[PDB]
């Protein structure tokens, strides 16, 4: 998002500087380039923070998935045992 | 973007005294920096990721108390 806007602003600034023009177009291009640089820095910081948060969430999700797999295996064993016990009870009840 | 401001300052200071014309070097450096550098969509994605991580942590902590 911010990458494309910063690239377009930098390209416009370079095209304006390739050529005064009333000292207005050059100042506008310089301001656009500065705003694009600030936005790119902010976007890089936000991307680093998002990558850190994504790594933390992935670790938490892996831990939760391991716990869920263990719990599912344990509940499946318990359910098989309970089904066998229920079959034995229905047989012995007569 | 200090490079564009520095290039403009150098071009204005060296308008009449054109001893060292670094206009081409400045333009090439600006183009290379624009090629190498590459909205609030990133901020929204980061907020969504933080909310999802908080929800995942809350869900993981919800299974803390377990006797049998």
């Amino acid at each position: 998002l911010l990458s494309a806007l910063e690239d377009l602003e930098v390209l416009s600034r370079e095209l304006i500087e390739m050529l005064k023009l009333l000292q207005l177009e050059e100042e506008n291009q310089v301001l656009e380039l500065l705003i694009h640089r600030d936005g790119d820095f902010q976007e890089l910081m936000k991307l680093a923070l998002n990558q850190g948060k994504v790594h933390h969430e992935m670790q938490a999700l892996e831990k939760e998935v391991e716990k869920r797999d263990s719990d599912i295996q344990q509940l499946q064993k318990q359910l098989k045992e309970a089904e066998q016990i229920l079959a034995t009870a229905v047989y012995q009840a007569k | 973007f200090l490079p564009l401001v520095h290039n403009v300052i150098k071009c204005m200071d060296k308008d009449s005294p054109d001893l060292h014309q670094d206009l081409n070097a400045l333009k090439t450096k600006f183009q290379e920096l624009r090629k190498l550098i590459g909205p609030e969509q990133q901020q929204q994605q980061l907020h969504s990721l933080r909310e999802q991580v908080r929800t995942k942590n809350e869900l993981l902590q919800k299974y803390k108390s377990l006797c049998m």
